[PDB]
């Protein structure tokens, strides 16, 4: 038993050392109530305090009712009268929750989990204190096999000495750091292409894009070129340098620093010959011995590609009647069903047309302009030029479950006066979020409701249903629980996805019931994202409370909402 | 440990008790108050020698058809006149005056009920009631102006149900059945100036209603203390001590041992235990224990109606002597206990509308 | 109205979560939040906004970048957007003038 | 609206509108009554 007794006096070294140690800060924190509790007990010293009054009778309500404290002891009972306490009123039970007004997508057993390394290093102790039953004894005690053989292993584990850590492994300081290494033009932009998403123009977005960077082609001599002796040294002033400069489409004692050589490799990346304004950017030079550095870099590295392209369309040959063939062909063989409401997903073709294959087409859904099928793709939206507003059955994108896009729909002026709320369209609002004002309280019909603050009209933009993205695995588990409670803040927004509106979202989220409304729900698609909005489905005055059809089962609907509120005339 | 049951009284109404309240914002030689919430109806009394208790003014609520479930001593500086607020079920909080004889301090908002009520150990105008919609609201009931609401949209997730103030009330633990352990540090620095402006407001200054503030991101929170509810949580000076139905009590300090309390981030993680003043025969959850006024001698009920006592010391849970005082009289469900502003008398409450004094052997 | 652009916590959490990364220097890191705390703040959604919001963000914290000194960061930065479409050299050109 | 009937045209049911009245003025009436009919 000497090696369990090894083993347990080498865990008691630290047992009984932490005994030392809790005594200590047991007194500490003793001596710090003894300070604070008197301190207290000076100030309650101060604070003079009015003695009790006992209860004396009340003529006006003799008719009050009296209490006997039964005594358990032989003590005689006692009576004092009761007193009726003061009336309050009480509001509707709700939920804490937080304001959102956009959407976004998201024991108590053992102890450490893991087989303590410092035993390890107790047992490597085991180890050092080291002839066969020495292995076995180490190999007895510690799950490990400590014999002279795997004495070397665990040695070879103890080697490792130190951690890279969670950083940077490459030594990356950010650039306005002195730090900064000569990284090369793509390392650097990879934290940024990483951590960006466009889809929201948002580092690290909320509401989403990983697999390629800006990897698409560009025009490159879009740039005017005025190359002048206009940097007082630069690749001009000297016929020699200029000639040169030209050609190529000895730096000074004005050495390079490593972040100014990094920088350096990003600059070329971006203009491949404007040396001029790369010595703008960098203050650190003149535009000589950019462009010199610039000829010392591009006789190192190798030349940018520089390439533009054409395309064979130009104009015409693009009748918007045959983008109409094409989604009558995706109507006819799937969206034919329309119960299969597909989130959007950018379809990547970096080199594949926009064939059958296209991860939107076997989605039953249009490229997006975020999608790599290119600014030919034929199942791209075509662009929403209703004249008047884009807002009525004309209007194909009203037809459509896609509101018109504020780069298409220039004749509503989707685009014109972004930051001006009130435009022509109509099919716009909620980019925009035109919301109107609203209003809390207990519903006449189940607790607490929304009243709105303002009349409309038919058919009229209202606040958005914001919430949370959520699967629809999960939502049978957060709804499995919601059923518990007659709880119902799921709204299935596609086929894919559910939104909760339990603990984030806006205030709309309290509307009631009726199988009658004044307003109605109605999906909608914008900017890639599916998203749901209320519309009144009759024209309103000022301070109607509000309802939608929840359009669950019959059964459901008696289940949850079965107040109808309604007499009958007939 | 020296200690006796001297006295013991029945109320008729046979309703379950709750939370139990001595009077020790009081002055020395003033009569020894001592406060208890029922169901529907408060009652006060007085300990008094030779194991006589007097039963004080009760009171009853006629009106409101609810259990009262947590109760707080208050003082009033202007008048000098104690009060004690009340809560229960419905989430509302009264404050009677003994001297007005009534509560004419109206307070609602919570979402469905409250399960505690405890005010600031310096300031007698604060109060936290923690509540069943997850909800950590403050109220400046001199201004009659609500302060800054904790919890929020990264707050507990679950109902909690025990809170504490600190000694000199800087920070604010909480805990609940979501077994989490977050905690919000008053000193920090916006607070005091929403605590100032929350003394500085006039409802006729303008149309502008006062701008209470919210919290959503504690100091520290963990899980790992309870696979089981937590019910029972307090600061022992810059120790946490922590009770769930699974029969054990912990005192436990954030991360390391060395680790300062007031030094510890929000993205603190670590954990060091130490307290193992365990019990039984009290698996369920809802049972509250008392304290000492000087923060020396801890004793705790249970359901089986026996008693679990045991001082503040240098008496550590290295060996956790304890002291199991019983009655054989008692052995429903003791609800609650309550210390006075001393270590002489302990008041212990039954369920079953009872309660039993017990007095100091010294 | 009790509504606007954007609510306070929110601008808590993403800060929150901006530091937990370890890939990011904190000349970055800082970079973004005051872009992006822009951005909800304004909520711009389009690409001409997109230029606009460039110079705007400029205007508004081009002393707060001299503060911090994390000009070279936000240059890149820039170019990143450039080679997402989204700027264009003449607007790099505005941030070196209203930086300087 | 012509057609308008009475004013019973609201609902089957729904919550209670809370009654105004308290029960401690209740007793102090009632006693006040009974010591006026005591004269
Ligand atoms: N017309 C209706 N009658 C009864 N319950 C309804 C209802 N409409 C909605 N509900 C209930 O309300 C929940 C939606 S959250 C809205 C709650 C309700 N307005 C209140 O403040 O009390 C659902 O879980 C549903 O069960």
């Amino acid at each position: 038993k000497r090696v369990k007794s090894e083993y347990m006096r080498l865990r008691q070294l630290k047992r009984f050392r932490r005994a030392d140690e809790v005594k200590s800060m047991f007194s500490s924190n003793r001596q710090k109530i003894l300070e604070r509790t008197e301190i207290l007990n000076q100030e309650w010293k101060q604070r003079r305090i009015q003695p009790v009054h006992i209860l004396t009778s009340v003529s006006s309500l003799r008719g009050t009712r009296e209490c006997s404290v039964t005594s358990d002891l032989d003590f005689p009972t006692q009576v004092i009268p009761l007193k009726t306490l003061n009336a309050v009123a009480s509001v509707p039970i709700m939920y804490s929750w937080s304001p959102l007004q956009q959407n976004f997508m998201v024991h108590g057993d053992r102890e450490c989990g893991f087989i303590n390394d410092e035993i390890f290093v107790e047992l490597v102790n085991a180890l050092g204190q080291y002839s066969d039953k020495i292995f076995e004894a180490i190999s007895s005690m510690f799950p490990d096999k400590g014999t002279a053989e795997e004495l070397k292993e665990k040695y070879k584990e103890l080697t490792e000495q130190q951690l890279p850590g969670a950083l940077p492994p490459e030594c990356t300081p950010n650039i306005d750091g002195p730090n900064a290494k000569s990284v090369q033009r793509e390392q650097s932009l990879h934290s940024f292409h990483t951590l960006f998403c466009r889809r929201c123009f948002k580092y690290d977005c909320f509401l989403h894009f990983h697999a390629t960077p800006n990897t698409y082609k560009r025009k490159n001599t879009e740039t005017a070129l005025d190359n002048k002796p206009c940097g007082p040294q630069c690749y001009q002033h000297l016929e020699g340098a200029k000639e040169f400069a030209a050609a190529l489409t000895p730096p000074e004692n004005v050495e390079w620093s490593g972040a100014e050589a990094s920088m350096f490799r990003v600059l070329i990346g971006t203009y491949y010959d404007n040396f001029c304004a790369i010595a703008r950017l960098i203050g650190t030079k003149t535009c000589r011995q950019v462009y010199e550095f610039r000829v010392k870099e591009s006789s190192i590295i190798a030349p940018a590609p520089a390439e533009d392209v054409d395309t064979p369309p130009r104009k015409k040959k693009r009748k918007h009647r045959l983008w109409a063939a094409h989604c009558r062909k995706i109507q006819l063989k799937k969206d034919g069903s329309s119960n299969h409401v597909y989130n959007y997903q950018p379809c990547d073709h970096p080199r594949q047309p926009c064939d059958s294959s296209c991860p939107c087409v076997i989605a039953q859904n249009f490229c997006e302009k975020f999608c790599q099928c290119s600014s030919e793709c034929q199942n791209r939206f075509p662009g929403c030029r209703c004249k008047a507003q884009c807002n009525t059955k004309q209007c194909p994108c009203y037809l459509a479950v896609r509101e018109c896009d504020p780069d298409l729909c220039l004749t509503c002026g989707a685009a014109d006066h972004w930051d001006s709320k009130n435009v022509s369209c109509k099919n716009c609002s909620i980019q925009r979020g035109s919301k109107k004002h609203l209003l809390l309280a207990p519903s006449d019909v189940a607790g607490w409701g929304i009243f709105i603050k303002d009349p409309v009209q038919k058919n009229e933009f209202i606040s958005e249903y914001c919430g949370e993205i959520i699967s629809q695995d999960e939502a049978d588990r957060r709804g499995k629980v919601y059923d518990k409670y007659m709880c119902s803040f799921l709204f299935n927004l596609n086929n894919d996805f559910v939104v909760d509106a339990t603990r984030k979202g806006n205030k709309i989220r309290f509307a009631n019931h009726s199988v009658n409304p004044n307003c109605y729900a109605k999906v909608m698609m914008v900017n890639g994202d599916h998203r749901i909005g209320i519309f009144a489905k009759r024209a309103i005055q000022t301070g109607e409370e509000l309802f939608f059809d929840y359009r669950y089962s019959q059964a459901d609907a008696l289940k949850y909402v079965g107040i109808e509120r309604e007499m009958e005339i007939p | 440990y020296s200690f006796k049951c001297v006295n013991s009284l029945k109320e008729d109404h046979n309703q379950p008790l709750f939370g139990v309240q001595f009077n020790w914002h009081s002055k020395e030689g003033d009569p020894l108050v001592f406060a208890t919430v029922g169901s529907n109806r408060v009652t006060l009394y007085e300990c008094h020698s030779q194991g006589e208790i007097r039963l004080l003014q009760s009171y009853v609520d006629a009106d409101a058809d609810e259990n009262f479930y947590t109760c707080a001593w208050t003082y009033d500086s202007n008048t000098s006149h104690p009060l004690l607020a009340v809560a229960g079920s419905r989430g509302i909080i009264r404050i009677i005056n003994p001297i007005t004889m009534q509560c004419i301090k109206h307070y609602v908002g919570h979402g469905n009920a409250i399960n505690e009520l405890k005010f600031h150990p310096r300031d007698p105008n604060l109060l936290l009631s923690v509540s069943k919609d997850h909800a950590l609201r403050l109220w400046n009931i001199q201004t009659d102006t609500l302060v800054a609401i904790f919890g929020g949209v990264e707050g507990h997730r679950d109902e909690v149900l025990s809170a504490d103030y600190d000694l000199l009330g800087e920070k604010i633990m909480s805990c609940g059945m979501d077994h989490s352990l977050k905690l919000w540090r008053i000193n920090s620095k916006r607070m005091m100036n929403a605590i100032k402006e929350s003394y500085d407001y006039n409802p006729n200054k303008t149309n502008r209603p006062f701008i209470s503030q919210k919290i959503h991101f504690p100091d520290f929170s963990t899980r790992d203390i309870h696979r089981n509810y937590v019910d029972c949580v307090r600061w022992l000076g810059d120790l946490i001590l922590s009770k769930s139905c699974e029969n054990a009590i912990v005192c436990w300090k954030p991360g390391k041992m060395e680790d300062d309390i007031d030094k510890i981030k929000p993205s603190e993680s670590n954990v060091t235990i130490l307290g193992r003043f365990d019990y039984s025969q009290c698996d369920i959850w809802y049972m509250r224990f008392s304290m000492d006024f000087w923060q020396k001698m801890l004793a705790l009920g249970n359901q089986v109606g026996k008693l679990y006592v045991w001082d503040l010391e240098v008496e550590d849970p290295h060996k956790a002597k304890c002291t199991t005082l019983t009655h054989h009289k008692c052995g429903a469900a003791i609800r609650q206990t309550s210390f006075s502003r001393d270590s002489s008398i302990l008041i212990a409450v039954c369920d079953d509308a009872s309660i039993w004094r017990w007095d100091r052997l010294r | 109205s009790e509504d606007e652009k954007d609510p306070e916590w929110l601008r808590e959490k993403t800060i929150t979560q901006i530091e937990e990364f370890s890939d990011v220097n904190e000349g970055e890191k800082e970079v973004m939040k005051l872009w992006n705390l822009h951005v909800m703040k304004h909520g711009f959604i389009a690409d001409n906004q997109m230029n606009h919001a460039c110079m705007l963000f400029v205007e508004n914290y081009g002393q707060k970048i001299i503060k911090k000194n994390l000009c070279r960061n936000f240059m890149l930065h820039l170019v990143s957007m450039h080679d997402f479409n989204l700027i264009s050299i003449m607007s790099i050109d505005k941030a070196v003038t209203k930086l300087r | 609206n012509k057609r308008r009937k009475l004013k019973n045209k609201r609902r089957r049911s729904l919550p209670r509108p809370h009654d105004f009245f308290d029960a401690q003025t209740l007793d102090a009436i009632r006693h006040r009554a009974i010591c006026f009919n005591l004269s």
